[PDB]
């Protein structure tokens, strides 16, 4: 099971009546279906990409300059100009010069000077966009059954199914062998907001930087740098890497402003990082919610025989998973295809079975099985294998277990916004009226105070509020109050 | 001159690397303390002026963080 | 005179028998000293320099990483250790990676992990302080007669003489040719604070920057990069341009902060330029006080005959200097030697001659001369040479050259500070009060508000007036209303 | 990360060359100016709730003068 | 007398010891000088000229276009970009023109387009603009003596003399024949301001307009039209005449404002003529300031004889000149040259004569002579020439006179302004103080409103009144009362 | 001599091409706009005359909004 490799992991529980599912699958997320009398499931969002996404603008982060050129006037003499002042490429400033008899000048008096000089981008300091298309992105849903076989971070598991999900795709099916097929519906219009947001790419080459980051669309189309569009040979932006010196009586030294790429790089900090695999271009941060059904799938071996229960010997004792849950590994000598007689046992009470099982009807099979998993509750306990026998100390507490739950529940509702509501196997009136306020309440907010920093914020809302304390009308003074209160609690939880 | 003004910290999903942490409470408050260390002469002349001019503790309290977070930001 | 070249001339004059005068001479200024039947003198301050100047600081704008490794250990099997945590040059952090069964521990929970990478500055990326030492400091003062000659900015003049002063030379006679002596004393006090005065190198080589700035010693202090002193290997704070990757299992990533991450554009904005030239590091902004004698000068041709008054010709007709003086050149034909008739006139009374000269008792010469200098009254004059006459209206009028002289008069003081009061041809008892009242008020100023921002000084005098205007007791109110005034009106007095 | 502060404009002096003469006064008064034209609602909201709770004209313009100027932290 | 041939003409007179007179002369006007026993004579300015000025601006009339491409993109394909877009001598617009299957694009919305066009000036449709050099204008001062013989307007008369003025003269003397020496000095600066006159140009082949027109300088360097300095072959600001359609899918249309001439033509009205002669740029307004000097001429005939009184009759009988004097002519068949015996009386006694003649010692020569101009006074009188009697009713009264003398001086003070007060042969205190308020008030006026609108102007002097009748305050009251009535009196007095 | 007067806005074929389009509202809008930012110290005057001749906020009002619109048809 790929839920216990990682740091975060989520359980939905189908009670009978359960066909179907309703997932917001993540990048870095995973989550396990268990359901009352069917295998369980590991279901997660493995990618997110596009082979070759558009081009949108190139910037340039240092300037090369060559040719430098100048030419001036007398006064009255008119205005002084040059032929590289209409040319592409180029970049020119006209300014006036003091004159008079020491320059070789007739009159002494405010004369007239022309400075140009040739620009490029040195080799391989360019910052070029990239953007998505939302009829050739893919995103991988990938799916693995609870096999009672257990493999590394670094293995292949033989059951592991991929789907591949574009807009020219419908509700489609994974057969699974003997546990029957799983059927499976991503909505890849309703993921990642494709319009709003931008890869952004310097050089793949430098060993130690990321090769991608994602930006927002509307702080990239605004930055002041010399940019460019495919293909086109000059440079198309009044020149901001290149400064002109005080003019002398017939002389104009021009100046580079130099590399950029750390002043863009200190920008960047809090962007979400991505990555780049030859031609294909992946998002590291992202989501869909993708609806998985379940009347078709079936327990392995509810007809084979039980196992000798004295045969059975320890290959991995109990230990802790750091999910609140128990995982061991078993071994066995008899006739191998068999079912597992796994219990477990309040101490000093032997009659109530208290193993709440994550892996529903163990096995062994003549190439594998022998892993379970299961939570127990808090206290003293006896685990048993057949004559097998271990005793374990559950940590925690029915409360800390309901904290927990509420933490991870915050915690998605803040990472993933409106869509959290859609979560679960179910769909109750609650959560129309849960999804209503927290679109109108936090569509105020995000309306209002969009775009504004995490400091103004706070200083913004603690100021209102603290004039909230001395207002004409104590209708007022309420009113203001609980705004404050509103706008420091989103923007202490995410919103800067 | 070239200006490339911060990103937004917040507007983007998260469970993934992210480049560097934002600026928090750790740049504001070690850049104004580091600006109390060197101004101290200035420092203690406006702490003590506004302590003994204004009228309340709550106003006084309003005025030092103000003039202290708005002083050390210029460009 | 190359007092005419330069926009920003000065003009101070000694009474009837003055034999010395104060002087303030700075780069970029010049000052033409005239006294009565001593031939008129130029004065001006040609550099400030010293030869290989002492090293300070070294600071890094852009770091390479090499040879990066990673130690990380399983749960309960304590902390992870390597070689490279001892070495000098190396940057590490120690930090916890979660660890389970799928990257091969025996227990879930967290590890540790331990990542190191060598540091080095890129190959020409440096930055480099230098400071001045004032037993070693040239400054160089010149010296030119008005010849009644003409020459350009690009031409070698027979009569300019030089002087160079340092701690142990303060004391020179130049000898001007047939004009007679001169005696100049100079002193390295006053001028350039060499105490907080910095001289910052990155590159020589570059084709697009000036070759050094003067940084003041305080802000150069501080600067929050890699630095180290000359000679050594391995660089102090080399973390603050790597940062770590969050943990991932047995892997870590470091990344650089970036290629000039450092000390270009907007932080050095208005600091002043300097210049290195092979051996030499010249300041390009300063000044020094110095006094020079006019005793042992002498007239030229006295004892010449007059010009035979037909036999004159225009070379250059009379144009405005924009000094408000006129400038003029005659050729002459005949005998050689001869002193040039000049006088001008307005129309209220004909006998009255009005031009000063500011060439005194101007001639030809066998080789050249015929060039003249004059001032006139406002209003409609003629201008004679002999037979030749020409009409002239001189703008302006005797109220406006009192605002030219009292702008120029705030200029000088604004840019010196304590020291402008130092130039004069008088230091009577006066000058000790208004220097006293600026080596007071200045000091006060400087020492409570040196290194605040423009924009808060203003903001902490509007908050100085306010508070005056809100205090109960009327000593205190009064005392806050003059200092926030005066805090306003010399912070905002950079110019004129 | 690095700071790296704006050097202060106490040291210069001479008739030289000043780099890239950021003169602050021109600078940031022609910088108010265009930012307000921008930010127009919230100018003459400002403006207006100011004329509205202070009682002189000394008053409203003394706040206005540095509630106008936030700009170069706020936005 | 070429002062008879003229609308305009000014009479200056003084007594025996006055020596010298100070006029004002001016293009158009004529001086008559009629000094205590000195000959008569008639001074004014014929010409200010300089030959070839120097080219200021051109200006493009009518925009010749030619060679138009345009350039179009796909939805989300980039912007559209074309070679022409970077040359001298095109006009280029980009905009978004809409797309959509119809017109073969893959997506409905907003693509982009660039439309250039070359821009010219057709064969003789520029304005030209020409300054002058007040080192290089000549002006020309004319002298003829009251001769007693009359030469009409269009031929050519002996008597006269020429004076040619530039910066480089002072007095110059002119031999008056037989009369003696006339010395003239002409200041050359001030009156006509040369820095704010453009003469402007056309076409000077065109059959049917003026050669050039007295521009001001602050209008021509505000036309909004293409332009460029002599010699360039790209023409600024080209925009100004080209406008471009509404954008098609891929085509966009470039139209043409047409002749601009008769639009220039309108807006110059009410500019004084200029003329243009070979190499010669003439005004025909404004003036220059003279003193004049008498005290080298001398009076012809006056040791001659008496004319036979029987042997005169009339060649023209006595008719009235137009400016308050009688003019006749008499033939003569007696031995000569010899002096005319001429008289007029008032019916109120024979022995009084009341000649006052312009004409001093009128006579007849060998080959000439025999004209006499006169002053009579109000009323019933007889003129004598020996025993030629003719009666004389002479028009107007002593009020009458001393309102037109009057009247001609408010024409001087409109149309000259503060020169006006230095028009006289003598000095009185009253001349102070009228040129002092002259230069005061009307500089405050000149300062405060200038350049504001005829009618705006009405409408502020309405208002300042209305405000001086509506608010409260007495002394604020009559003081806007008072600068109301100024403000109008000095504006309808330049009217519109 | 001839003169001709560009006639309003009567005929309007509704979705045919306008030639230049010099559509009078939003042209006479950017003129202002312009005209008080190249003339933007005259508005001093016309403000204060207004707020201290006449004796109520909505008259000032009223009379400043014609004012300030006719302003740009005078130089
Ligand atoms: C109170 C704790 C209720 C159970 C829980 O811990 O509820 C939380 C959800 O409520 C919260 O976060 C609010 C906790 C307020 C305290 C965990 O719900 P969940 O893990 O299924 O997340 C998705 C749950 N939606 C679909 C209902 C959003
Ligand atoms: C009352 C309105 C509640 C809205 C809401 O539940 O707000 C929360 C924000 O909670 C907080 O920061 C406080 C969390 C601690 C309690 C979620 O919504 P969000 O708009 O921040 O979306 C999430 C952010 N994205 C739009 C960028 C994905
Ligand atoms: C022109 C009339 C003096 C203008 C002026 O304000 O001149 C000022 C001096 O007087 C003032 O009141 C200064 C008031 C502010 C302190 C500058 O005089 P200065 O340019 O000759 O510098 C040398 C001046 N020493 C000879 C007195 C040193
Ligand atoms: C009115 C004052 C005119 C003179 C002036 O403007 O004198 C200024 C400011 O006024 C005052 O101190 C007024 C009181 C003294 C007179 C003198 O001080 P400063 O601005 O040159 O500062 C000191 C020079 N540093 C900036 C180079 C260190
Ligand atoms: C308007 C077209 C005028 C054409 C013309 O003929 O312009 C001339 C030149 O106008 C001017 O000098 C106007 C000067 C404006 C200042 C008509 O005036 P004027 O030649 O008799 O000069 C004025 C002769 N006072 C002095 C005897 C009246
Ligand atoms: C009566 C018509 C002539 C007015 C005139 O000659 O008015 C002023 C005369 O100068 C004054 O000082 C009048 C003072 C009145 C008291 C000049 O004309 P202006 O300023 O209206 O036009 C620009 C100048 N031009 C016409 C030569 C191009």
């Amino acid at each position: 099971s790929r839920c216990t490799h990682l740091e975060n992991r989520d359980f939905v529980t189908g009670t009978q009546g359960t066909t179907r599912v309703t997932l917001v699958l993540e990048l870095g997320g995973c989550v396990t279906i268990t359901a009352e009398g069917k295998p369980s499931m590991d279901v997660w969002l493995d990618a997110i990409y596009q082979e070759n996404p558009a081009k949108t603008r190139e910037y340039c982060l240092h300037a090369k300059l060559s040719d430098t050129k100048v030419a001036a006037r007398c006064p009255t003499m008119g205005p002084a100009t040059l032929t590289e002042e209409h040319q592409g490429g180029t970049v020119c400033k006209r300014d006036q010069s003091d004159r008079g008899w020491g320059n070789h000048c007739g009159l002494f008096g405010k004369g007239s000077i022309v400075a140009c000089v040739k620009a490029a981008c040195e080799a391989k300091k360019k910052a070029t966009g990239h953007v998505y298309d939302a009829n050739k992105i893919v995103y991988t849903v990938k799916v693995e059954p609870h096999t009672g076989d257990y493999v590394a971070a670094n293995e292949t598991h033989s059951g592991r199914k991929t789907a591949s999900f574009t807009v020219s795709s419908e509700k489609t099916i994974l057969t699974m062998g003997e546990y029957g097929d799983v059927s499976l519906l991503c909505r890849v219009a309703s993921g990642v907001d494709l319009a709003q947001t931008v890869i952004l790419e310097l050089d793949k080459t430098v060993e130690h930087l990321p090769t991608a980051w994602q930006v927002h669309r509307d702080w990239f189309n605004d930055l002041a740098l010399p940019w460019k569009h495919e293909g086109a040979q000059n440079w198309n932006n009044a020149e901001r890497l290149v400064e002109f010196g005080a003019p002398h009586a017939v002389k104009m030294d021009v100046y580079n402003l130099g590399d950029q790429t750390g002043v863009l790089l200190k920008a960047l900090a809090g962007v979400p990082v991505a990555h780049i695999e030859g031609t294909k271009y992946h998002l590291k941060s992202g989501h869909v919610t993708c609806e998985v059904g379940l009347e078709k799938l079936k327990m392995k071996g509810l007809t084979y025989t039980m196992c000798d229960k004295t045969k059975f010997t320890w290959k991995r004792a109990p230990t802790d998973s750091g999910h609140d849950t128990v995982v061991m590994e078993v071994t066995f000598s008899g006739t191998k295809p068999c079912r597992i007689p796994v219990r477990a046992v309040a101490h000093g009470s032997p009659d109530v079975n208290v193993a709440m099982l994550i892996t529903p009807n163990p096995t062994i099979e003549n190439n594998g099985g022998g892993f379970i998993e299961m939570q127990l509750p808090p206290g003293d306990n006896i685990i048993y294998v057949g004559e097998l026998s271990h005793q374990w100390f559950q940590k925690g507490s029915s409360i800390g277990r309901v904290f927990q739950k509420t933490k991870k529940g915050i915690e998605r509702l803040t990472v993933i916004g409106e869509h959290a509501w859609d979560f679960g196997s179910a769909g109750g009136f609650m959560t129309s009226i849960g999804r209503a306020m927290h679109t109108v309440l936090g569509g105020a907010f995000n309306t209002l105070l969009g775009g504004v920093g995490f400091l103004p914020k706070i200083l913004l809302g603690v100021a209102m509020a603290w004039l909230g304390l001395n207002m004409r009308n104590p209708t007022l003074s309420m009113g203001f109050l609980l705004s404050g209160g509103l706008v420091l609690a989103m923007t202490l939880g995410v919103g800067a | 001159s070239v200006l490339i003004p911060s990103h937004a910290q917040g507007e983007l999903t998260g469970r993934g690397h992210k480049w560097l942490e934002g600026d928090s409470l750790r740049t504001h408050l070690t850049r104004v303390e580091g600006w109390v260390w060197k101004n101290k002469l200035l420092a203690l002349a406006m702490v003590t002026v506004v302590w003994l001019t204004l009228e309340s503790v709550v106003t006084r309290v309003a005025v030092l963080v103000v003039l202290l977070c708005l002083a050390p930001v210029y460009a």
